[PDB]
RNA sequence: CCAGAACGCGACGAUACUACCCGCACGUUGUAGACGUAUAAGAAUAGGCUCCGGCCUCGUAUCCUAGCAGGCGAUUCCUCCGCCGGCCUCGAAGUGGCCGUCGGUAAUUCGCGUAUUGCAAUUUAGACACGCGCGGGAUCAAAUCCUUUGCAGACGACUUAGA
RNA sequence: GCAUCGGUUCUGGCGGGGGGAUAAAGGCCCAGGGAAUGUGGCUCCUCCGGGAGUGUUAUAGCCCUGGGUGUAAUACCCUCG
């Protein structure tokens, strides 16, 4: 485009009080409406979230798994 | 992620003298001397070995490390230009109106001038002035062929590009009108 | 560009001396009288010094030339003076050229030639205060239009709350400075030729 | 997130007639001070073992200092952070001289690169990489190289900000 | 911190707004400032960004009458720097007008400033402030592209001034050599009590 | 003859009144002392007398030169600017003018 | 139509100026200059050969 | 001399190497051992 | 094959390089942490030049021309001290032109009023001799 | 190409007086503010400077700097400063270099004076501009109204002419 | 204007005490263990500049554990002047 040699009317970054107030009211209304759809949400939600686990690039994941298995064996022996 | 050290190397032939000061590279060989200012790129030049030029960048980003490859190719092409030279062969082909190409050398400016007449029967005379250091000849071995030789690859290729761009067919079907001057071969003089 | 120095001739005519006065008939006519004495004292050393200053410091050289209005039928006796630029050559050549041309008459045919296009620069015919119809060429309003028909109906019908500088208004017409170009010389006729 | 210290915080549920000797829970908390350490302890314990602050008590709070603060070490930090998508794992590495300094650098890095605040970051494990072969990131691998040496190109000299004018143009070579 | 009669600032290599901030604060403090070589001032960022900003400036004009009240677009580099400085000074007060009268700006180095000491401001120097690899342009180049008419004239005058400075620097080197030999020759004939006394005090 | 100077005071400039963004308080003036660039150096000059010296039109009791006297009270900021109190507030036209900071009352 | 500011029109005019109108105006200038030359030819301090001095400000008053 | 053909015709272009700015940080034997350890862990 | 490269030659930061800090003390580099920090130790017997072992920001230090040869990476204070007085770092620092500038600065800072007056008088006497010598040289050529 | 800042600038002509220029004689004259109001390389910043030996973070430098606000007289020194004149030089908004005369001058040392301003009170001190004075040197001008003109014009204004 | 005070307040320096892992470190010793970004040595290549291999201190050093000096010093926090 010929933007450099012939720029157009600038897009003002100066806000107006009316628009700021309207945007604040709309944001509050959206937050309340989202709370309302959340309290009447019929979508299924799991009791326990899917836990990501241990990263592979962690260098001591193998000994941490050894610790987990040892803790399970100790708990089974105690119980 | 900033890389601590990065290095490139340029081998130098035995008959080539390379001088670098303040990132201004001057390469002289059997065919003459080429010069290029590389001060727009941050680089440490050094002599890592007899006949090897080392290029280093310290604490640079991936883009800064990547610019060394372009600098390497540029200096290598300068060395090739002063050692073997660069030659571009162009061919002009026509259907009905024979293209008349006249090559002169201006004594005042020292540059070559190529005049193209009778392109698709047009009455205008097209004139292209070569970059300095580029020599143009009409080949006697083959038919309707120009040969542009020089030390600067950029100059030779841009001169060939100028000759290709000035003979452009406008407002015609190019599936039918095949007339023009085209770069047919690229290589070295030696 | 800046005028550095100006050098004058030794003898100045009365018609060009009239240009420096508003009331020449009452004056003591003292103009350039002290200047003419520096041609005599020190063998014109100040004149030579100013000529050397023009030679070594200046890039543009213009002569001063005046009309001989007494050869015209005009009732005006005060001549017209202007700077005429010397083009061509080096600055030293221009300085020798002008100094050699001091106090000499230059005819029109040693500056211009027949079959040449020139430019003519002049002030146009004055017409005084003129309405918009003849000053700008606007359309006349219909017959018996209220408050005038040689006018513009709307001068500011939109925003801003101002009259814009682009709107046709009544005022001075003519007596404007104009530079017109590409005028062909058909003949340079000689005044001493009885059949010019 | 500040000058952090690492605190060993031990707490328990209040003793009852049913349970005269409750189990003791220990945590390593990176915190600016002891009040924040105890607050974070009760926050994590509420999230894990369902033991509330009102029904529990702090048994001990201690400071864990670095054993060798003058030894350069490589640290691996396994962390989880919460964003608008959800919870994400990261493994990151830091070349520092102490665990607390690695954790401060981690907090600064996470804020700079992912806009994550202190509240959305869960530090799961901080480890010292025992061997040089345990280093997984190239930005630490370039630092643990043999015979490491580099210059400092384009060093702006330190000039006092109260000295407005200078009679010589400064150099950037030393 | 030092109070001077007038500070001559060589504008070459200086960032426009940072130098303008520093100069405007000095002027309001009460210091006289003369900035020379305003054509060699730098603006950070690509050249096309500065050209776009100057064309966006050239858009603005009073609609009903362009000969009054409208933003008058000054194309010279010194006047671009002057506009940047005047934006940081309360110029519509008497104090602001008084502070503006303590400033002089020029293209090139006209005499007698060619034989005066020119200072640099390191807080606005481009080589110290910009990161290597960023782009920057020149106020003189922007001025020439937006309609300043005297780029070549200032170039020729600056070449003459640099030739005369080269002759002056050769004389300065000769004087430095002669002073060094004078100190070396007179070092033998100075009383050693004076010599190691000055050496102990640090001179 | 002697070709040295005679200055026994430190040079300063009157910058401003004590002010917020909008409201100003002429009861206290801000002074920049030459060569003083931090609070440690500004601590040396606390309590030192400072004179604003100006000229009037009438010759009153042998002179046209009038003085306003004051003292340096406390530092200001971190850059060695100091606050000063004068017997009358300094004129608002004197923003940028020079003042003389004496070396007395001395504690050296 | 090609405008008066068109690049092709400018190049055409430049070729006309160089090849056609140029020699004509050069010969006319030679004739006119020859005629006006015909009309025209028809101590250092104390002599003015060394250039001495003639018989608002850029600096602050100081 | 060159025996192979370059596709874009710039036959003077040198035989380039791969752009691996992280080259030389880890050896081959160590990476093989880490491959075995990671496979066992997985 | 003639290659002539006129370029820069910085001082490198590595194990064994001695740094001058802002307080004037010295510190040999033991280990490089990253591109902005090093671990450094100054085991000098001179209290003005000594530095405790710790992290040094490279922005807060300057690269001296002294490098201790074959100082091992990670060496403790005893090994660094043995290498320090083995190499004689204090003497080389004393002949370095940075320490001469620092010594001149301290000498000029410690001067009293009588000291400055005596400086003026002795400098005027030396200046008189130097002026006579300069007149002889300039009159000669 | 058109206008030409009516608070932007340059060159030149003639300049009557109380006008102009020079000297000293001072201001109940004025000034956004003297008090050592000292100091010219250019250029690069992933490179520079050099006396060619070396040197470069650093103006924390260099110059100057003592004497009644700086006296009087010697001892001593040929160093520094200034006014004029000559020859050169300097046009970006014009000024420096060399030489010569004259005047002043602690680099060294000494003799007489300083008091009383009373224990501080701007250290009234610089530069520029303006003005009033003398004593001299130099010079005897224009513009407007008016009459007139019509290349102009509502009126002013403008182009002319009036010895 | 100065001195000696009173009231309020801003700011600088000095001498002590206490705590914690009776700071953690660290220096110098004693006794074990281990490794490489393997020092010396040895072997093999070279552009003769330096690389590659071996392995545990040699013609450098490092890491881990326990003990002594030691109620060490210092940081930080609290506190009396």
């Amino acid at each position: 485009a010929g933007t450099i040699n012939k720029p157009k009317k600038p897009t003002s970054k100066r806000k107006t009080t009316r628009l700021r107030a309207k945007i604040s009211k709309r944001a509050a209304e959206k937050k309340r409406k989202e709370r309302k759809l959340a309290r009447k949400n019929p979508e299924w939600r799991s009791k326990l979230k899917k836990d990501p686990g241990i990263p592979n690039l962690f260098p001591y994941k193998e000994r941490l798994l050894q610790q987990i298995e040892e803790e399970r064996i100790r708990r089974k022996e105690e119980l | 992620m900033r890389y601590i050290h990065s290095e490139e190397t340029i081998p130098v032939p035995e008959n080539v003298k390379v001088s670098i000061k303040s990132r201004l590279v001057t390469v002289e060989g059997p065919r003459g001397k080429l010069q290029k200012d590389l001060s727009h790129i941050a680089v440490n030049f050094s002599v890592v070995k007899k006949g090897v030029i080392g290029l280093e960048i310290h604490h640079g980003s991936r883009k800064d490390v990547a610019a060394l490859r372009t600098v390497r190719t540029i200096i290598n092409n300068m060395i090739i230009g002063v050692t073997k030279g660069f030659k571009y062969k162009m061919r002009y082909v026509y259907a009905h109106f024979p293209i008349n190409v006249n090559v002169e050398k201006n004594a005042e400016t020292g540059c070559y001038e190529v005049e193209i007449r009778n392109f698709i029967g047009e009455k205008i005379v097209r004139k292209v002035v070569m970059a300095p250091g580029v020599e143009v000849e009409i080949s006697k071995a083959q038919k309707d062929e120009l040969i542009l030789s020089g030390n600067s690859l950029e100059a030779v290729s841009q001169s060939a590009a100028d000759i290709q761009q000035i003979c452009k067919v406008r407002n015609k079907d190019i599936r039918k009108f095949l007339d023009g001057i085209y770069v047919s071969e690229k290589g070295n003089i030696v | 560009l800046r005028s550095l120095t100006t050098v004058w001739a030794e003898h100045l005519s009365d018609e060009v001396k009239r240009r420096f006065y508003k009331n020449w008939y009452k004056s003591k006519k003292k103009a350039f009288t002290k200047y003419a004495k520096k041609y005599a004292e020190n063998n014109g050393a100040s004149i030579t010094r100013e000529l050397e200053r023009i030679k070594k410091y200046c890039t543009v050289v213009r002569v001063l030339a005046h009309t001989q209005i007494r050869k015209t039928p005009l009732k005006q006796k005060k001549a017209h003076l202007m700077e005429i630029q010397i083009n061509g050559g080096s600055v030293a050549d221009k300085v020798e050229f002008g100094r050699s041309l001091f106090e000499k008459p230059v005819t029109i045919d040693t500056i211009f030639e027949k079959d040449e296009m020139i430019d003519v620069i002049a002030v146009t015919k004055g017409h005084g205060f003129v309405g918009v119809t003849a000053r700008w060429g606007t359309k006349k309003l219909p017959r018996k239009t209220h408050k005038g028909l040689r006018k513009v109906a709307c001068i500011g019908a939109w925003h801003p709350s101002h009259v814009q500088w682009t709107v046709a208004r009544a005022g001075q017409m003519g007596y404007h400075h104009r530079t017109s170009v590409n005028h062909k010389i058909y003949r340079i006729g000689k005044g001493d030729d009885e059949a010019n | 997130m500040g000058r952090l210290q690492e605190y060993q915080v031990i707490g328990r549920h209040l003793p009852t007639e049913a349970n005269p000797n409750p189990a003791l829970y220990r945590m390593r908390i990176f915190a600016p001070n002891e009040v924040v350490a105890k607050s974070r302890f009760w926050y994590f314990l509420r999230g894990l073992k369902k033991v509330k602050k009102a029904t529990g008590e702090i048994v001990s709070v201690n400071v864990i200092s670095e054993k060798h603060p003058l030894k350069v070490k490589n640290f691996g930090i396994w962390l989880r952070y919460d964003s608008r998508s959800g919870t994400h794992n990261m493994y990151k590495e830091y070349r520092e001289t102490s665990r607390v300094a690695a954790v401060e650098a981690m907090y600064a890095d996470m804020a700079a690169r992912h806009r994550a605040r202190f509240r959305s970051i869960h530090i799961l494990k901080v480890v010292e990489l025992e061997k040089t072969e345990d280093v997984k990131r190239p930005y630490i691998k370039q630092l643990v190289a043999k015979n490491l040496s580099f210059p400092l190109p384009h060093r702006v000299p330190k000039i006092s900000t109260k000295k407005i004018f200078s009679a010589k143009r400064p150099s950037t070579f030393s | 911190s030092s109070f001077e009669s007038v500070v001559v600032i060589d504008g070459k290599g200086h960032l426009l707004g940072r130098l303008a901030s520093i100069v405007a604060k000095q002027l309001l403090s009460g210091q006289k400032i003369v900035v020379v070589r305003c054509e060699a001032l730098n603006i950070s960022g690509e050249f096309f960004r500065a050209k776009l900003k100057y064309h966006a400036y050239l858009r603005k004009m009073t609609r009903y009458n362009p000969t009054r009240g409208g933003p008058f677009h000054f194309r010279a580099p010194s006047r671009i720097f002057y506009k940047a400085v005047r934006g940081m000074i309360p110029h519509k007060t008497a104090r602001g007008a008084a502070a503006l009268e303590r400033l002089k700006v020029f293209e090139g180095v006209p005499p007698p400033y060619d034989k005066k000491k020119k200072m640099v401001v390191p807080q606005a120097l481009r080589v110290l402030r910009l990161q290597p690899g960023r782009k920057y342009c020149t106020v003189g180049r922007l001025s020439h592209e937006v309609g300043w008419k005297y780029q070549d004239v200032v170039a020729r005058l600056e070449e003459r001034r640099k030739a005369k400075g080269a002759a002056y620097y050769e004389r300065k080197k000769l004087a430095a050599r002669q002073l060094s030999e004078a100190k070396k020759a007179a070092a033998a004939k100075v009383d050693p009590k004076v010599s190691e006394a000055l050496a102990a005090y640090g001179y | 003859p002697s070709e040295a100077g005679h200055r026994l005071y430190v040079k300063g400039r009157h910058l401003s009144y004590q002010r917020g963004r909008r409201n100003t308080h002429p009861k206290t003036s801000l002074i920049k002392i030459e060569g003083v660039d931090d609070t440690a150096a500004a601590n040396f000059y606390l309590g030192k007398r400072v004179a604003y010296v100006y000229r009037a039109q009438k010759e009153v009791r042998g002179t046209k030169i009038r003085v306003i006297w004051g003292k340096i009270t406390r530092p200001h900021g971190n850059s060695g600017v100091v606050r000063a109190k004068f017997t009358h507030p300094l004129p608002a036209r004197s923003f940028g003018a020079s003042v003389r900071i004496m070396l007395y009352p001395s504690s050296i | 139509a090609k405008s008066a500011r068109a690049s092709r029109i400018k190049e055409n005019h430049q070729r006309f100026k160089k090849n056609i109108a140029g020699p004509v105006e050069a010969a006319r200038l030679e004739r006119l200059s020859a005629k006006l030359m015909a009309i025209a030819q028809a101590s250092g301090v104390k002599s003015g050969k060394s250039i001495g001095r003639k018989d608002s400000s850029i600096v602050f008053p100081m | 001399k060159n025996l192979g053909m370059r596709k874009n015709g710039q036959v003077w272009l040198p035989a380039k190497k791969a752009f691996r700015p992280t080259k030389g940080l880890t050896s081959w034997e160590l990476r093989v051992k880490k491959r075995q350890e990671q496979a066992a862990m997985k | 094959a003639e290659i002539n490269v006129e370029a820069t030659s910085w001082r490198r930061v590595e194990v064994g390089r001695v740094l001058k800090l802002e307080n004037g003390s010295l510190a040999a580099i033991v280990e490089i942490i990253d591109h902005k920090r090093v671990l450094a130790d100054g085991p000098s017997s001179d209290p003005k030049l000594a530095t405790p072992r710790g992290i040094v920001p490279l922005s807060r230090a300057l690269l001296t021309p002294i490098v201790i040869p074959k100082l091992p990476r990670g060496a403790r204070t005893g090994a660094v001290k043995k290498a320090w007085e083995a190499y004689g770092v204090d003497a080389k620092w004393k002949e370095t032109n940075w320490a001469k500038k620092q010594l001149q600065q301290e000498r000029r800072q410690s001067l009293t009023d009588f000291d400055r007056f005596k400086v003026m008088r002795l400098k005027k006497q030396r200046r008189f001799e130097e002026r006579k010598a300069l007149a002889k040289i300039k009159a000669a050529a």
